[PDB]
């Protein structure tokens, strides 16, 4: 399969960039109220966020 | 008025930016068209699709992975 | 249907009469991957010149500056790299043992 | 210069080196590419070829003792090695035996095994471009291949390219 590895030439840019060699994405489901409230507890995060 | 009738087949090109019109060239012998081409949206390859004489398509994918350097690939 | 330290001519392969086979098309890669060894400024006159229209077509409005400030560094860099001259176009008080010794090369002293 | 063990006989007759080349493969790939930037760089700067063999039919070879042993030798081929892009591997990328008594990179005095850190990997393999093709998947040497020659070697063909 292809390798689609792109190579960076600038080191200011992040490592996480859309190189527009890709091509752009074209823009344009069961989504439940908010009335019914859920709530995490206090200390509930996201992993690795620090 | 009896008349033959020969099978096409429907191909799909998965290659870079630069080697569609390689792919261009090597189609304009085996009496085929191009119908479309589209960019994949999330990545830099393109899509091509065509129709092809299957009398003509003998040889076809080693073609395209000879003269497009193993790039391009075709069912 | 139906002794020689050289290598001769008719040793020789690829001599095939295709289009597809003398022009096999070589690849570039994204204008991004170099041929190993071959000069790079070479390679880079050599090329096809296509992945550049598709950059500054679609680099961003403030990209365009940021290349040619990336640009405007490399060539600070090769400024201060070339800050091995020739001594035709060089002074005498800046011209150091080096090229005095090269200068005594050049008419077989 | 290069300081080497020697077995020798009780009264000169034989003389042995008893030294394996051992190096490490990403940090000699590194090197000789360093060699060839330098040498490139040496030809669009600058030749005279040396006069073959120097040393006459009728004279003995040189004494070491009285003519190369005190005299101090001329510079060698070395790189700039920029000290802030080259910081991890500025201490030692010269070196007869590379990082050979520290404990965190080799294993021991015998030179076998090696490990490294990811940013000297980075810097070793960003010096090395030269001598490294661009290659990134085997969909390059499509037919090219040790077992497409194999099979022409075995149907008597001929592949364009390819060999005899």
């Amino acid at each position: 399969p292809n390798v689609v590895f792109i190579k960076t030439e600038d080191p200011d840019l992040p490592a996480f960039y859309f190189d527009p060699l890709i091509n752009p994405i074209s823009h344009r489901e069961p989504l439940p109220d908010d009335d019914e409230e859920f709530e995490l507890p206090e200390f509930v995060e996201p992993f690795l966020k620090d | 008025t009896p008349r033959l009738m020969e099978p096409y087949y429907f191909v799909e090109v998965q290659a870079p930016a630069d080697c569609v019109s390689a792919v261009y060239t090597v189609l304009a012998r085996r009496r085929g068209h191009v119908t479309q081409d589209a960019p994949i949206p999330g990545s830099p390859l393109y899509t091509i699709k065509a129709f092809i004489p299957a009398i003509d398509s003998f040889g076809f994918e080693t073609d395209l992975r000879t003269h497009t350097q193993g790039q391009a690939f075709s069912l | 249907y139906l002794f020689v330290f050289e290598w001769d001519a008719s040793e020789d392969t690829s001599i095939d009469y295709n289009p597809l086979y003398k022009e096999r098309h070589q690849v570039q890669l994204l204008g991004r991957g170099f041929i190993a060894g071959i000069d790079l400024k070479q390679q880079k006159r050599e090329q096809s010149r296509f992945y550049g229209d598709l950059m500054e077509k679609r680099r961003t409005l403030e990209e365009k500056e940021q290349e040619e400030a990336r640009l405007r560094k490399l060539r600070k860099k090769e400024a201060k790299q070339r800050w091995d001259r020739h001594w035709s176009q060089k002074k005498l008080d800046e011209m150091t043992d080096r090229d005095w010794r090269i200068f005594r090369e050049d008419y077989s002293i | 210069i290069r300081d080497v063990p020697v077995l020798y006989h009780i009264t000169g007759a034989i003389s042995f080196v008893n030294e394996i080349p051992w190096v490490i493969e990403p940090v000699y790939i590194s090197q000789w590419g360093s060699m060839w930037i330098m040498m490139r760089r040496e030809k669009r700067d600058r030749f005279k070829r040396m006069r073959f063999p120097p040393f006459d039919d009728e004279e003995p070879p040189l004494d070491y003792a009285d003519n190369i042993l005190d005299v101090e030798p001329l510079e060698a081929i070395q790189l700039e090695l920029d000290p802030e892009e080259d910081a991890p591997v500025l201490d030692w990328f010269y070196d007869h035996q590379p990082l050979r008594d520290s404990r965190k990179y080799v294993n021991g005095s015998t030179y076998q095994r090696w490990q490294f850190t990811l940013p000297m990997m980075s810097t070793l393999y960003r010096l090395a471009n030269q001598l490294l093709t661009d290659l990134v998947d085997d969909n390059y040497f499509y037919l090219f291949d040790l077992k497409a020659f194999f099979t022409s070697k075995a149907l008597n063909m001929a592949i364009p390219g390819g060999p005899k």
